[PDB]
């Protein structure tokens, strides 16, 4: 059980990094549409079309 | 200020304890009958003192500092406040004297040197009289010393 | 599947992230956008104008009523008393 | 006539009203809630004048969810609740509306809860004896009907067991008409009451109706004055005895301590009412037998801390003609029916009214228990060796006869799995003078325990 | 406090003085009566809270100094008073929590055989041999045990 | 107002330089406002 | 980046969808401060007992009302409050939000999270008080709630839906208590019918996060958080939430509850609550009572109290079991606040550290502790197997008074005696070991028969233990049979004592001496 | 800006500030004395709002001498300390200023005395077991890493010696510094002490805060707060293991009583604070190890009169894991740690 | 007058135990619940006799 808790320390020392993986892929595609959102919140914020 | 002095027209005297927005309380020390309603107070000196000297030895005084007996009256050498700071932890050194009782009982169980705060508890008619007058009584040697070390 | 909670947990920090980046993007550029846009006199008006709008579009609302009783007894009555007997009064009186 | 709420705090409210009509002491007020979830009308009496035509008022709903300025209206009477022959076989609120059957009634007389005691040209004084199978009770302090009964002890000392145990008894000897009520009792017994009444077959002559803790204390001060209306009721027209049960009268007491925290009086001993005495005296004077109509009751209380210096008891114990006490050690020891002989007495018991022989009986009886418990005190440490024999044998008799008055009652059938017993005083009597004769010295104390009668004796001791 | 600086007056110039209170109960009530008749809460006992405070700038006040001073030395013997042999009061506790040795005077003893009647179980001296003379010391030879005993 | 309340409603007007825009009033205890800051920050505060 | 894709559509939907307007609201001035009290005006549209929502995140409840500005109280950080200063009450009335997804959470007084693991989600929100079922729709108490002690089930027995209360001293081990009734909780969590299914709540009021750190790995290392709901109130926070969270605890077990799901809630301790209650009641300059103790506390602790009970068959016979726990001083029932709880529950168990001191662990006096439940806790087997045990132990405890007088017994009591001693040495229990129903009635049948009297008392409890375990190793069918029928057939039990002597006439003593 | 006095009694002091100007909880403020004789400084906190601009205060020093309409200044922040690698040097009170020389100033940084206890996410889940040189107490009663542990005696048992041993002990065997924070001591007795460890050679690493009794009871009741602090500053930035030692309990729960009393409340449970359970906690809570890194307490206490029931010793028993006891004849049997094995226990 | 009898409308008798600036304060000897504000309280000039 010990050598088990060891293996599911290395499948954690592994999805830590494949996380941080698709977390720069994420971080890279956040800008693709955040000025529409922005647009979207400043027109309804105003009560008219932005 | 606080514990200050005051001054009654009937020649009594009093001391401020307790303030407020727009009274002053008091104490009166010594006679009360002449208290009345439309009386005036002076403010006067300041915080009470009491005037030490030398000549106070074998006399019995006023807790205010009047001679109380049928002696004349006393000479003053300086005036002193009652309200002063405690000695700082910088200017005391280790306890280590002799200081005699003159009971067996007292240096045979309890030593006793200069410095040393010593309690005497005790019940009704015990004889705590007799002790601490012996134990005053004891220094005639010491005083007979010519210097004053002893 | 302790591991697989770990790995939600840090699925949880990348929103959480992603929180963070929103909330400091949309702060900013619309905050911006308010302050340098819309801030000429010339729009400032209109705003009241839509605020007006919604002014008139409010359904009506019902108000009324605007220490002691006895109290408030005696200086309606003094007030009676008064309104009652300042009618005579001149200009200089 | 209408008025509005100017300042509320706790189950009190303080109401302002116009100069032309002021309501008199004890009438009823209408408000409600104009709260969505917890909407509900509520009931005000009136409880003081404060001037300026202000009342104070008590409510016996809890009182969130109130606004101020909402309209009040008034009945211009007391509280009324409902009177009549088909009464019993239902169960009943504080309110006196139905619980089992919404909407039962409404039909039926109407009578105040507030009324006077009898005159005392009325008055007649009683002496009817009352027997009950279990022999402690006849033995030391029996029972005379048309008086009230006291059950004196602690907090968990087997005093509701006791109280199915004697219901029982009387309703299977005795018909007639019968009212239980009482203050500070759990939903869990009062099912279980219900389904045991049930099982009987005599609920339909039984008045049910009771309070519970999770209910404000207007309600709780309240409901024993409906009970004891309807008691009245049933004995002044009907012309029948009727039974009166009641339990833990304690809580009515706190109940009031409560209201009067909340009033601002000055407070008094232990922080109790300004006046508890007279409002005692008049909850004690309703009940009274008169000449042509014979009512007998029972009072369960409870003593709070386990200390007796408190005058919760100690003002009901003017009112009281016979009383039974138990005590923790008793309990300890293992023998459940924990009542105390020494401190227990009746005002019956008289060579007048029984024979010489049960007199002498209970006289030995006390006696040698008295020279036990004085003895105690130096056993407690050295014990027989130093004590002479002449006292050994009392010692020895003494616990005897203490273990002896154990019995085993059916209402424990739930938990012992074994049927009751009942004797006659004639063979009770008989056989506590054959121990008191010294006779059963011979046999082993642990025999004494948990018997029947003397024949089950000789059997369980002969057995081992 | 007149007393205290009469006595400080002297110390701080070098003169060995000796201070004795000769009652300190009667202090405590009279300053309580008087700060119950100025309108002041009460406590325990009916007690200011401060008073332990009043003590406290009380008693402390002798005690040796350096010689960059002088070197004076001054030294109080408060007395307490007890009734029915209660130590458990305020007051006591107190003074004896604030204080370092004590003399437990018991009143039996003082009733037939020692004239004295000071207590040796429970009688207790912090100093110690610090406060010893040497010839003294040896001589004693340590009897209290012999005594215990 | 005197749409919405039957009484004539006076007017006293306190210029504010803090607001971005919109309008507030107050008859009393009952409070109109429409601003930019204060709808920012409703906005702000409910991202989440 | 299908995550990042889904991310940033829910993020435009939201956006999207913002919506905001203006209304003829009221808003109030803050003109006092001090002390968690403050006081505001120009709020005419008032409604008793509404929340607030304070510009720096905190709440409030305006409770007291007077003709000038009302005075409410404050939770949280009190010190941004300012004269001046505004503050938008919300006419919703204190509400805790309900939701299946609380269990294996734990959650501060108020329902925010506090473990960190995440958000959680509600479907409703139930407010704190509401009317408690009646006389009519309830009823009896007929199912047996099985405990790991085999102690407690076989001295007083618990039910579901009966009240049971636990009063000590200090350093006892009602911890070990409640956490050996959660883990056995766990085998009545496996099966997945809901009649058999019981949740379980805990709460713990006044307590050290180490306490609560060491007890929720406990419960990790026990893999039985499936079923678990804990709220905390740790001792450095403010006396608000140890005076509400048990209401919050009520009421998440009050709408599982008209729900059909049976429940059980533990109490950590309730003597901090009445604490607080008092300094709050005081700091209100209310005029005090007993001991300062308000009347209101007895009012206070049955609306607690008396909400836990079981349901009628036909709104769905639910049932919950409640287990407060008492701390007491110095071993004395003669105390307000033990009063007050003993004579408001039925039934209850004494636990004293004499006994602990001496060495057995489980504490349990025979002589005072007791409970009112009737026979139809136990099952028909353990009536019968196991009778006239309270009163031999309360016996047994007399005599053992005299054993330094040989000269009166004589060989008259020597076997009361004996069995008295193996008994006592039978009902010690060692830490974290679950025992079920079979063999903790084996092992009371195989005492009240006596078979072990020959085994010296050195090692009686091993002894039954390697019995115990060869009967796991043999034939479980008379397990199953009693399981089954829920009584002792005579068959198994002469085939249970064939097996006895065949193990025991194999069996070897601590010293080597076979018992014959 | 400044504010001006408005009634005055005993230490209680009022104020009134400008309508833009009111402080919020806790602040510092300073006052000085005209008098020449009587020449003084000032500093105040605050602890209430009474409302109408006007604010009732505690001072730290005795009140003498104060004339109405003084202006009241404010510091702006709460209690300032200041720490540094120099601190540990000498001796200084709650107030910072060096009592041996005025010499240290505020080339440390300053730092605010209240502080918060850690979050609950990052408690240490598990136990750790503390090893040390002595025999009888390993092996009697086991000492937790990080705990809290109470200890009874008297003069002439060798508590001081032990303390000295201790502390070179754990000076030289695990690193780290210890401070030593005596509240209630008489003053003789702590120039004896530190001329002790002077002459010890320890005084080097070792933290001085003394309480003297003719102060106000808000330096009682600060100077352990100051402690902590002290503490918590040296654990968090050195990495050093540190010990807390605390001279009594009884006389904090004084210092509150008296507080209490004269603000004016309503004394409750036998004239207690009501809230002596939150101040406690707020006290307790800063004393668990976390982060790898252990603070260790020991406190001794004393039993008014000869009761252990009372609320306070029940209250401060709350937070024990160890008792130890000394005695007499152990010592009389001529024996070092004078320690009954029999009188004492543990909990781990 | 201090301690005189005092009759009320109602039938009941009172007496008056302290006297204060502008206000009397009086007990009632039997029913008392109906009384109410504004009745009229005379005075017999007598002190409590039997």
């Amino acid at each position: 059980r010990a050598q088990a808790s060891g293996e599911v320390a290395q499948t954690l020392t592994q999805a830590d990094q494949q996380l941080s993986a698709q977390g720069d892929q994420v971080r890279s595609g956040l800008e693709s549409s955040v000025d529409g959102l922005s647009a979207k919140l400043a027109s309804r914020i105003l009560g008219v079309d932005v | 200020m606080t514990q200050e002095l005051l001054e009654f027209p009937g020649g009594v005297l009093g001391v401020a304890l307790n303030l407020d927005e727009h009274s002053v309380g008091a104490v009166i020390l010594g006679e009360f009958e002449k208290i009345e309603e439309g009386q005036q107070v002076k403010r006067t000196g300041e915080v009470l003192s009491v005037p030490v000297g030398d000549a106070f030895l074998g006399r019995v005084v006023n807790p205010l500092g009047q001679p109380i007996d049928g002696q004349g009256d006393i000479a003053a050498e300086t005036r002193r406040a009652l309200e002063l700071q405690a000695p700082s932890v910088v200017q005391r050194q280790s306890v280590s004297e002799p200081l005699q009782t003159g009971i067996k009982a007292i240096d045979a169980m309890t030593p006793i040197g200069r410095g040393q705060r010593q309690l005497i508890i005790g019940d009704r008619k015990t004889g705590k009289t007799a002790v601490c007058v012996d134990t005053i009584l004891n220094q005639r040697e010491a005083w007979l010393t010519g210097d004053p070390k002893q | 599947a302790q591991g697989a909670q770990q790995i939600q947990l840090m699925r949880q920090q990348l929103i959480r992230q992603l929180r963070t980046g929103l909330g400091a993007e949309a702060v900013n550029k619309a905050a911006e956008i308010v302050r340098a846009h819309v801030a000429d006199p010339q729009a400032q008006s209109a705003t009241v104008d839509r605020f007006l709008s919604e002014l008139e579009q409010m359904a009506p609302s019902s108000v009324v009523i605007d220490l002691r009783a006895a109290s408030r007894q005696s200086l309606a009555a003094l007030v009676e008393k008064f309104d009652s007997v300042a009618g005579g009064l001149d200009a200089d009186g | 006539t209408a008025g509005r709420v100017v300042r509320i705090t706790g189950p009190v409210v303080d109401v302002e009203f116009p100069r032309g009509s002021v309501p008199e002491l004890f009438n009823a007020l209408h408000a409600e809630i104009t709260f969505g979830a917890l909407a509900k009308t509520l009931t005000l009496e009136v409880a003081q004048h404060l001037g300026d035509s202000l009342v104070r008022c008590i409510s016996m709903q809890p009182t969130d969810g109130l606004v101020r300025g909402v309209e009040v209206t008034d009945t211009g009477a007391s509280i009324s609740v409902p009177v009549g022959d088909g009464v019993k076989g239902h169960v009943f609120n504080a309110l006196g509306d139905c619980l089992d059957d919404p909407g039962y009634g409404k039909d039926f007389e109407h009578w105040s809860i507030h009324r006077k005691p009898p005159a005392f040209s009325d008055l007649e004084p009683r002496t009817e004896m009352l027997e009950t199978g279990l022999k402690v009770v006849d033995l030391l302090t029996p029972y005379v009907r048309g008086g009230k009964i006291a059950l004196f002890g602690g907090a968990g000392v087997g005093k509701t067991v006791l109280i199915q145990e004697m219901i029982n008894r009387i309703a299977r000897n005795f018909g007639g008409t019968s009212v239980f009520a009482g203050v500070g009792e759990r939903t869990r017994e009062g099912n279980d009451l219900w389904v045991e009444l049930a099982d009987a077959n005599v609920l339909k002559d039984t008045a049910l109706v009771f309070g519970q803790m999770d209910e404000p204390p207007g309600t709780r001060m309240r409901v024993a004055l409906s009970a004891l209306t309807m008691a009245e009721f049933f004995r002044d027209e009907q012309g029948q005895d009727v039974l009166l049960f009641i339990d833990n009268i304690f809580r009515f007491t706190q109940a009031g301590s409560e209201v009067s925290t909340l009033l601002g009086r000055m407070p008094s001993a232990v922080g109790y009412q300004p006046t508890l005495a007279d409002e005692m005296g008049e909850l004690q004077e309703r009940i009274t037998s008169t000449r042509g109509r014979s009512i007998t009751s029972m009072q369960a209380v409870y003593v709070p801390a386990d200390d007796y210096t408190d005058p919760a008891p100690a003002t009901t114990f003017a009112h009281l003609d016979a009383t039974t006490e138990l005590s923790r050690a008793v309990f300890s020891k293992g023998i459940f029916p924990a009542v105390d002989p020494l401190a227990s007495s009746s005002t019956i018991l008289d060579p007048a009214i029984v024979g010489d022989e049960h007199y002498r009986v209970a006289q030995e009886v006390i006696r040698i228990l008295q020279r036990y418990k004085d003895l105690q005190d130096i056993i407690a440490i050295l014990g027989i060796d130093e004590l002479s024999e002449e006292d050994k044998q009392l010692v020895n008799r003494a616990r005897r006869i203490e273990r002896f008055l154990s019995q085993n009652m059916m209402a424990a059938e739930q938990f012992t799995g074994q049927p009751g017993s009942t004797v006659p005083l004639k063979e009770t009597i008989e056989a506590f003078d054959k121990l008191t004769k010294g006779e059963f010295d011979h046999l082993p104390e642990q025999a004494f325990f948990l018997i029947g009668g003397l024949d089950d004796l000789a059997k369980k001791a002969e057995s081992l | 406090y007149t007393g205290s600086a009469i006595g400080q007056h002297w110390m701080y110039n070098g003169k060995h003085v000796l201070i004795v209170f000769d009652d300190l109960s009667k202090q405590a009530d009279a300053y309580r009566a008087i700060s119950l008749l100025l309108r002041r809460p009460p406590g325990r006992e009916a007690f200011p809270g401060d008073v332990f405070y009043l003590h406290s700038r009380l008693l402390e006040r002798c005690a040796k100094l350096s010689d960059e001073l002088g070197g004076g030395s001054m030294t109080g013997l408060p007395i307490i008073e007890t009734k029915a042999n209660d130590i458990s009061a305020f007051i006591p506790t107190n003074v004896i929590s604030i204080t370092d040795g004590q003399c437990f005077l018991e009143s039996d003893l003082f009733n037939q055989g020692v004239r004295p009647a000071i207590n040796v179980g429970v009688s207790v001296s912090r100093v110690g041999g610090a406060a010893q003379i040497k010839a003294m010391k040896e001589v004693a030879g340590s009897l209290r045990l012999d005594l215990s005993q | 107002l005197s749409r919405i309340y039957g009484r004539p409603v006076s007017v006293q007007l306190h210029v504010d330089p803090e607001l971005l825009g919109g309008l507030s009033i107050t008859v009393g205890d009952e409070v109109i406002d429409g601003s930019i800051a204060s709808r920012l920050a409703a906005a702000q505060t409910g991202l989440p | 980046t299908i995550s990042a894709a889904d991310i940033e559509g829910a993020i435009e939907d939201y956006v999207s969808s913002f919506s905001a307007d203006t209304e003829r609201e009221e808003i109030g001035t803050v003109i006092d401060a001090g002390d968690g009290i403050a006081h505001v005006e120009g709020l005419p549209s008032v409604m008793t007992q509404e929340l607030l929502e304070f510009p720096g995140g905190v709440l409030g409840v305006a409770l007291n009302l007077d003709e000038h500005s009302v005075g409410a109280v404050i939770l949280g950080e009190f010190e941004k409050i300012e004269e001046g200063q505004q503050v938008k009450r919300t006419g919703e009335v204190l509400s805790v939000p309900v939701g299946d997804a609380f269990l294996g959470r734990v959650v501060n007084p108020l329902g925010q999270p506090i473990d960190g693991q995440g958000d959680i989600a509600a479907e409703t929100r139930r407010a704190l008080e509401l009317q408690a079922p009646s006389v009519v729709q309830r009823q009896s108490v007929s199912e047996p709630l099985q405990t790991g002690i085999k102690a407690i089930d076989a001295m007083t027995p618990i039910g579901r839906g009966q009240r049971q209360l636990i009063i000590g001293d200090r350093k006892t081990g009602k911890t070990a208590v409640c956490v050996d009734t959660i883990l056995n909780q766990r085998e009545a969590w496996l099966t997945g019918d809901p009649k058999q299914q019981v949740r379980c709540v805990y709460v713990a009021i006044g307590q050290k996060g180490t306490t609560i750190a060491s007890v929720k790995r406990a419960l990790e290392e026990g893999g039985a958080m499936e079923y678990t709901t804990i709220v905390a109130a740790p001792a450095s926070d403010a006396a608000g939430f140890k005076w509400l969270a048990p209401y919050t605890g009520s009421a998440i077990g009050q709408h599982w509850m008209y729900n059909g799901k049976h429940v059980l809630i533990v109490f950590d301790d309730l003597s901090k609550q009445a604490d607080a209650y008092r300094a709050i009641s005081l700091l209100l300059r209310r005029p005090p009572g007993r001991e300062a103790f308000p009347g209101d506390v007895f009012y206070l602790h049955s609306r607690l109290l008396e909400r836990c009970a079981k349901l009628s068959d036909e709104l769905g016979g639910g049932s919950m079991t409640g287990l407060p726990i008492i701390e007491t001083k110095a071993n004395d029932i003669s105390a307000f606040i033990p009063t007050n709880v003993i004579s408001i529950t039925d039934g209850q168990c004494f636990l004293e550290s004499d006994l602990f001191n001496q060495g057995v662990r489980p504490a349990i006096n025979v002589g005072v502790s007791v409970s009112r439940v009737g026979g139809a806790a136990q099952i028909k087997a353990m009536k019968e197997v196991a009778g006239s045990l309270r009163l031999d132990l309360s016996q047994y405890r007399e005599l053992e008074a005299f054993a330094a007088f040989a000269s009166d017994l004589d060989a008259a009591s020597k076997a009361q005696l004996d069995r008295g001693a193996r008994l006592v040495e039978l009902l010690k229990q060692p830490q974290y070991s679950p025992l079920a129903v079979e063999e903790q009635v084996v092992a009371i049948f195989l005492g009240t028969q006596g078979h072990l009297d020959s085994v010296p008392v050195e090692d009686v409890q091993r002894f039954e233990s390697e019995l115990l375990e060869h009967v796991k190793a043999s034939h479980s069918d008379i397990f199953d049979g009693i399981r089954e029928t829920k009584k002792l057939s005579e068959e198994a039990e002469e085939k249970l004592v064939s097996v006895i002597n065949e193990f025991k006439k194999g069996f070897q003593a601590s010293d080597g001496s076979s018992v014959v």
